[PDB]
RNA sequence: GGGGGGAACCUGGGGAACUGAAACAUCUCAGUACCCAGAGGAGAGGAAAGAGAAAUCGACUCCCUGAGUAGCGGCGAGCGA
RNA sequence: CUGUUGGGAAGCAGCGCCAGAGAGGGUGAAAGCCCCGUAGGCGAAAGGUGGGGGGAUAGGUGAGGGUACCCGAGUACCCCGUGGUUCGUGGAGCCAUGGGGGAAUCUGGGCGGACCACCGCCUAAGGCUAAGUACUCCGGGUGACCGAUAGCGCACCAGUACCGUGAGGGAAAGGUGAAAAGAACCCCGGGAGGGGAGUGAAAUAGAGCCUGAAACCGUGGGCUUACAAGCAGUCACGGCCCCGAGGGGUUGUGGCGUGCCUAUUGAAGCAUGAGCCGGCGACUCACGGUCGUGGGCGAGCUUAAGCCGUUGAGGCGGAGGCGUAGGGAAACCGAGUCCGAACAGGGCGCAGCGGCCGCAAAGUCCGCGGCCGUGGACCCGAAACCGGGC
RNA sequence: GCUGGGGCUAGGAGUGAAAAGCUAACCGAGCCCGGAGAUAGCUGGUUCUCCCCGAAAUGACUUUAGGGUCAGCCUCAGGCG
RNA sequence: GGAUGACCCCAGGCGGUAGGGGAGCGUUCCCGAUGCCGAUGAAGGCCGACCCGCGAGGGCGGCUGGAGGUAAGGGAAGUGC
RNA sequence: ACCCGGUGAAAUUGAACUGGCCGUGAAGAUGCGGCCUACCCGUGGCAGGACGAAAAGACCCCGUGGAGCUUUACUGCAGCC
């Protein structure tokens, strides 16, 4: 959710970013690695509860 | 697991069947419709559940029976939907039209009649009808019958 | 509104790519439309030319052809070195080119 | 477009529960006179279409 | 002040037929196509002599739904709140 | 930035660097850092707009009591003819009104589907009123949209040429190259055209220009052919030529042998269609249904319009739909119900696998597929009918 | 009587010493554009490959007879055995 | 058999129009892809007596061409004359 | 008309390496069988055949196709009473 953190890595190749309320299947399936926020980790417990 | 795993199971996306499209195919020409006649044209026959050569029609022969209503239409009267003793195991204490509605029991609109199909449990349950076995039942398990007006 | 031209008549410009790559010349003439520079004795070609009284003998002339503007890049007057090209306002308060290695005018 | 309910079926016949076409006997709207009460008697009852009838008429009636 | 114009859109005044009904006339197509008048960036509608059964709602317009229900219908084909 | 191959580097190699910018288009080939841009920011003296903010102004405002003055007229209302509505004369109300008759001012009047009573609802015969809605000539953004027979009729000087008295109809036609460096000059020729020279990485890239298929025409070569009977091939063998116990080409002789498609009981058929080649050319889509099927959940399943977010991010939203009970024209009753006097008889209905667990399943949602309904619904084709114009 | 120029009458309409003649080179109902992709139970056409199975040209009814609905006969899935 | 489309062995079926079913090939476009093939030559064209495939096709090689093409695995259609 | 110089169409055309008889064949065969005849290629001529070309027979029937016309067919409408 951190927008400045989104902004930083947003222009790299192997990057993809996202806020937690735009997780979805494809992205995270179209990438090698999911890296999370402890706060991002939480929204996403509470949508898949 | 990546996108190129990405698959559906056997079955799920199934090839169109194309027809006109050649000798080998086992569709070709005529695109499986035959020779001729009606049934081969665009547009084809007229609706088979229904016309039958032109002869008077299963469904014509018939005969009306009933009260088909006239104009202004359906008379409002209030509409019971039943719900039995056996639907009702899954709650406790005080059961009513709203939690009926609500549990997907009972349809918006319709008042409450409780039917006899199951055991009754002991509860108070809130209603604006009930069989005559549903309350003989009721009484005998220990709930308490409330009958609305 | 207008071709945007990073290189003018006539500053001095190297030619950073094609057979005249690296290459120094002064711009002759730039040619906005085909966004093209014209640099001194770069991109010579032999053009034949009719007994005329213009070229009376006739034969053969000595040519420069345009450059694509792209490949061209100009030369700042203070450190000497080929540059990319920056804006800045002045108190006039104009704007000018200068340039990006060091800061100096290139007008 | 939604197909529309056929209402000359919806008038004549009724879908039961497992799916069977019911609808009334044919031959007593009149000439009665002569026809013996077993004969009136027994047309005055429902009774079950023949099931590639009863197919065509569910299909008329897509939303009972 | 008016006149005339504007791709569709809009409202009003008029308003078919093929077709469908496996013929056809009621019916359908369809108040559609089209003609005309007018409007404007929209137009129409609009502040209950409403709804219609809730002891209820609270202008009008528009979308979802109600619902292919209620009904209408050579109770046919179909039409349809 | 350098080196390197190359006509050319952006390719490859070495060493770097930027990134709130690695969308994309260019540059001699394939470039984040060369160019135009992109992210992020900045900008109007003039004219337009201004639904947002601020301010004026117009307008806005009590209580009982009595009085019964007023409260939209050829109107209501009734009848006749008709329209609108789901309502086609129907028990036919309501709303509208062409004709006739024709009131009342709240103790007045219209409505709740003939009518009457009761009970309610509402205030006709004057007018205006943003917004949410529709459209796309215009500008922009974006495509599991087209790529010159496609996409608009038009990528190009097209509503043109041309056709028609006119209304009206209505085309074809895009590409040299990186750069014109678009071939000076000489040679044959009246010119056209060519041969040299020359430019170019390339000139069968030379302007009648990218690629350059096929029909079709020609030149050269190999095999073959003037005693032979043929859907033209095929099987065999032999001859010659070619490439080097094999293969390719050709075909002398011998065997066998009734084109393709369509339509038909039946076609080589003297039945249809096709000169040949290239390109265009016909079973689709939406919504609904019905089966099957791949998953999700399961007495439950599922959201629609919207709203928030995103800017190729997803979520919220339960209104509603299907299912959970049937039977009866219905009142109604209900695991039953209807017919019946019946407690008769009959019709239509009613009841998982394993050690609480799992599993499976009603059902339902979504995807996929077959087929059906509605639309032009596989494509092409009438003769005609109608409307408005010429 | 013929003829120049200037005019009027047109689509179910004109005009016709009448032939259903003529109304812009085909008139028992002009032409253009539109409804419109009218409708066509008729004729034609319907495009890659391989594999398994494999019909019918009957019966009933049909303003039906060269078209249909149901049955029969083919095929695929599940079930029974 | 072996346990499961691993491959082998024995056996039997395999003419086919309307038509049913099954399995595949190829075309355009999307994801894969800020990748990868590509001027030491893309696509397209012309040959081939070679390789794989039952076949539709797919490789590979020579020539042409001169700037694009796009895998395994999936998705969608203006998809084969 | 014919020949030489100049310019140079057309309908038609599955492809053709396109003979006779007697047969056969969907019943009138260059194309099938048997036999007979026949060196290869033209030019001017003739029309018996190619069921020669042209025109999706205008006769005839069929289509619940169309149109013009009629009437004591049906049902309307103008117009008149
Ligand atoms: N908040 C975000 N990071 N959104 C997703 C990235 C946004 C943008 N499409 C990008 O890739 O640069
Ligand atoms: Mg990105
Ligand atoms: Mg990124
Ligand atoms: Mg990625
Ligand atoms: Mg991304
Ligand atoms: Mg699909
Ligand atoms: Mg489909
Ligand atoms: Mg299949
Ligand atoms: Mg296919
Ligand atoms: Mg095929
Ligand atoms: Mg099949
Ligand atoms: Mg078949
Ligand atoms: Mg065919
Ligand atoms: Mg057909
Ligand atoms: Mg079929
Ligand atoms: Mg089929
Ligand atoms: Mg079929
Ligand atoms: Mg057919
Ligand atoms: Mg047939
Ligand atoms: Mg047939
Ligand atoms: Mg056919
Ligand atoms: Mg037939
Ligand atoms: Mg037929
Ligand atoms: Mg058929
Ligand atoms: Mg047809
Ligand atoms: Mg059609
Ligand atoms: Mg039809
Ligand atoms: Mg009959
Ligand atoms: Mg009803
Ligand atoms: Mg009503
Ligand atoms: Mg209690
Ligand atoms: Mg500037
Ligand atoms: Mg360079
Ligand atoms: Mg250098
Ligand atoms: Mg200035
Ligand atoms: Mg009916
Ligand atoms: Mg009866
Ligand atoms: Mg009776
Ligand atoms: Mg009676
Ligand atoms: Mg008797
Ligand atoms: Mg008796
Ligand atoms: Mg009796
Ligand atoms: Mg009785
Ligand atoms: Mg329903
Ligand atoms: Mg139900
Ligand atoms: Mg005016
Ligand atoms: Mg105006
Ligand atoms: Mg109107
Ligand atoms: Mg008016
Ligand atoms: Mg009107
Ligand atoms: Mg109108
Ligand atoms: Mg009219
Ligand atoms: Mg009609
Ligand atoms: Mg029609
Ligand atoms: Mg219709
Ligand atoms: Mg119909
Ligand atoms: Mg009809
Ligand atoms: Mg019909
Ligand atoms: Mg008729
Ligand atoms: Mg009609
Ligand atoms: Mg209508
Ligand atoms: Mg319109
Ligand atoms: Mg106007
Ligand atoms: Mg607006
Ligand atoms: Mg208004
Ligand atoms: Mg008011
Ligand atoms: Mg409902
Ligand atoms: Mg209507
Ligand atoms: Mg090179
Ligand atoms: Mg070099
Ligand atoms: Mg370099
Ligand atoms: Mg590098
Ligand atoms: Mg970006
Ligand atoms: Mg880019
Ligand atoms: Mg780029
Ligand atoms: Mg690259
Ligand atoms: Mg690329
Ligand atoms: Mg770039
Ligand atoms: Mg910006
Ligand atoms: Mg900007
Ligand atoms: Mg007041
Ligand atoms: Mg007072
Ligand atoms: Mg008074
Ligand atoms: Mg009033
Ligand atoms: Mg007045
Ligand atoms: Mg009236
Ligand atoms: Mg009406
Ligand atoms: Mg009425
Ligand atoms: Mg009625
Ligand atoms: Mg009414
Ligand atoms: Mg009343
Ligand atoms: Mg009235
Ligand atoms: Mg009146
Ligand atoms: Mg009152
Ligand atoms: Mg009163
Ligand atoms: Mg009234
Ligand atoms: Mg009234
Ligand atoms: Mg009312
Ligand atoms: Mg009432
Ligand atoms: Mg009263
Ligand atoms: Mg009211
Ligand atoms: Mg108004
Ligand atoms: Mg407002
Ligand atoms: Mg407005
Ligand atoms: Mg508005
Ligand atoms: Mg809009
Ligand atoms: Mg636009
Ligand atoms: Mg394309
Ligand atoms: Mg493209
Ligand atoms: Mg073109
Ligand atoms: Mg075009
Ligand atoms: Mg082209
Ligand atoms: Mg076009
Ligand atoms: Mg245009
Ligand atoms: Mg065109
Ligand atoms: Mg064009
Ligand atoms: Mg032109
Ligand atoms: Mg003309
Ligand atoms: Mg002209
Ligand atoms: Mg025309
Ligand atoms: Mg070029
Ligand atoms: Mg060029
Ligand atoms: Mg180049
Ligand atoms: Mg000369
Ligand atoms: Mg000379
Ligand atoms: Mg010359
Ligand atoms: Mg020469
Ligand atoms: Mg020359
Ligand atoms: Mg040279
Ligand atoms: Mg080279
Ligand atoms: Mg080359
Ligand atoms: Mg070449
Ligand atoms: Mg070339
Ligand atoms: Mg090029
Ligand atoms: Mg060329
Ligand atoms: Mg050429
Ligand atoms: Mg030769
Ligand atoms: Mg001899
Ligand atoms: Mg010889
Ligand atoms: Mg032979
Ligand atoms: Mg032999
Ligand atoms: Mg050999
Ligand atoms: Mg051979
Ligand atoms: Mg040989
Ligand atoms: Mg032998
Ligand atoms: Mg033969
Ligand atoms: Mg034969
Ligand atoms: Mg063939
Ligand atoms: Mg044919
Ligand atoms: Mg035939
Ligand atoms: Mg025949
Ligand atoms: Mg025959
Ligand atoms: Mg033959
Ligand atoms: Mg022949
Ligand atoms: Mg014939
Ligand atoms: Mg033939
Ligand atoms: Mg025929
Ligand atoms: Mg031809
Ligand atoms: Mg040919
Ligand atoms: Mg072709
Ligand atoms: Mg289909
Ligand atoms: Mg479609
Ligand atoms: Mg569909
Ligand atoms: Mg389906
Ligand atoms: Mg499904
Ligand atoms: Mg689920
Ligand atoms: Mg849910
Ligand atoms: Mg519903
Ligand atoms: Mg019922
Ligand atoms: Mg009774
Ligand atoms: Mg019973
Ligand atoms: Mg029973
Ligand atoms: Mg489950
Ligand atoms: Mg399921
Ligand atoms: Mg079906
Ligand atoms: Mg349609
Ligand atoms: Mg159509
Ligand atoms: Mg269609
Ligand atoms: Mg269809
Ligand atoms: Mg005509
Ligand atoms: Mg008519
Ligand atoms: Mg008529
Ligand atoms: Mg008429
Ligand atoms: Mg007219
Ligand atoms: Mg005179
Ligand atoms: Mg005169
Ligand atoms: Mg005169
Ligand atoms: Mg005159
Ligand atoms: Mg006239
Ligand atoms: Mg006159
Ligand atoms: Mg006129
Ligand atoms: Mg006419
Ligand atoms: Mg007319
Ligand atoms: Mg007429
Ligand atoms: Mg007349
Ligand atoms: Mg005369
Ligand atoms: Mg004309
Ligand atoms: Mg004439
Ligand atoms: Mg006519
Ligand atoms: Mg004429
Ligand atoms: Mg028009
Ligand atoms: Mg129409
Ligand atoms: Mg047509
Ligand atoms: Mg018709
Ligand atoms: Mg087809
Ligand atoms: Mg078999
Ligand atoms: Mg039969
Ligand atoms: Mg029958
Ligand atoms: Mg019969
Ligand atoms: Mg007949
Ligand atoms: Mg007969
Ligand atoms: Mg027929
Ligand atoms: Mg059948
Ligand atoms: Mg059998
Ligand atoms: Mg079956
Ligand atoms: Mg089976
Ligand atoms: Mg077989
Ligand atoms: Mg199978
Ligand atoms: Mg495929
Ligand atoms: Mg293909
Ligand atoms: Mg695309
Ligand atoms: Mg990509
Ligand atoms: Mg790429
Ligand atoms: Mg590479
Ligand atoms: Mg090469
Ligand atoms: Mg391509
Ligand atoms: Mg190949
Ligand atoms: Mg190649
Ligand atoms: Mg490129
Ligand atoms: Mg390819
Ligand atoms: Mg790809
Ligand atoms: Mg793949
Ligand atoms: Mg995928
Ligand atoms: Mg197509
Ligand atoms: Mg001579
Ligand atoms: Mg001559
Ligand atoms: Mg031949
Ligand atoms: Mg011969
Ligand atoms: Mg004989
Ligand atoms: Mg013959
Ligand atoms: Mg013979
Ligand atoms: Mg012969
Ligand atoms: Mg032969
Ligand atoms: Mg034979
Ligand atoms: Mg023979
Ligand atoms: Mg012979
Ligand atoms: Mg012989
Ligand atoms: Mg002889
Ligand atoms: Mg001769
Ligand atoms: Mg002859
Ligand atoms: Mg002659
Ligand atoms: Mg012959
Ligand atoms: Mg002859
Ligand atoms: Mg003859
Ligand atoms: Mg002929
Ligand atoms: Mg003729
Ligand atoms: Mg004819
Ligand atoms: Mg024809
Ligand atoms: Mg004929
Ligand atoms: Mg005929
Ligand atoms: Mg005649
Ligand atoms: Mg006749
Ligand atoms: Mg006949
Ligand atoms: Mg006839
Ligand atoms: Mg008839
Ligand atoms: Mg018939
Ligand atoms: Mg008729
Ligand atoms: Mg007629
Ligand atoms: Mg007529
Ligand atoms: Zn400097």
């Amino acid at each position: 959710g951190n927008e400045l953190v989104r902004r930083a890595a947003r222009n790299l190749p192997w990057v993809v970013t996202l806020a937690p309320e735009g997780l979805n299947v494809y992205d995270i399936v179209r990438t090698e690695r999911l890296v999370m926020d402890l706060d991002a980790w939480e929204v996403f417990q509470n949508r898949i509860g | 697991m990546k996108l190129s795993d990405l698959r559906p199971n056997p079955g799920a996306n199934k090839r169109r069947k194309r027809v006109g499209r050649g000798p080998g195919s086992g569709h070709g020409k005529t695109a499986t419709r035959g020779h001729k006649g009606q049934k081969s044209r665009s547009g084809g026959l007229k609706d088979p559940r229904r016309f039958e050569g032109g002869r008077s029609t299963t469904l014509m022969r018939l005969p009306k029976r009933g009260m088909q209503g006239q104009v202004p239409g359906e008379i409002k009267r209030p509409r019971y939907q039943g719900v039995n003793l056996k639907d009702l195991a899954r709650f406790e204490g005080e059961v009513t039209p709203e939690l009926l509605v609500r549990a997907g029991l009972l349809k918006k609109g319709y008042r409450l009649k409780i039917l006899g199909e199951g055991e009754a449990k002991p509860l108070k349950v809130v209603a604006h009808a009930f069989s005559k076995s549903a309350l003989e039942k009721l009484k005998a398990a220990g709930g308490e019958p409330v009958l609305l007006e | 509104m207008r071709v945007k031209m990073h290189v003018k008549k006539g500053d001095t410009v190297l030619v950073a790519s094609g057979k005249y790559k690296g290459r120094v010349g002064k711009v002759k003439e730039v040619l906005p439309k085909k966004y093209a520079v014209i640099v001194e004795g770069v991109n010579i070609v032999k053009k034949a030319v009719r007994v005329s009284p213009k070229y009376p003998q006739g034969g053969f002339i000595e040519k420069e052809a345009p450059l694509h503007a792209s490949k061209v890049r100009p030369i700042c007057p203070a450190c000497g070195k080929p540059t990319r090209v920056r804006k800045k306002f002045l108190e006039n308060g104009k704007k000018i080119r200068v340039c990006a290695k060091c800061g100096g005018a290139l007008d | 477009p939604k197909m529309k309910t056929h209402k000359g079926a919806k008038k004549r016949v009724k879908i039961t529960a497992s799916g069977k076409v019911v609808a009334m006997k044919t031959g007593k709207r009149h000439l009665n006179w002569q026809k013996s009460g077993k004969e009136i008697r027994q047309k005055g009852r429902k009774f079950v279409l023949a099931k590639p009838e009863a197919e065509r008429i569910k299909l008329l009636l897509p939303y009972e």
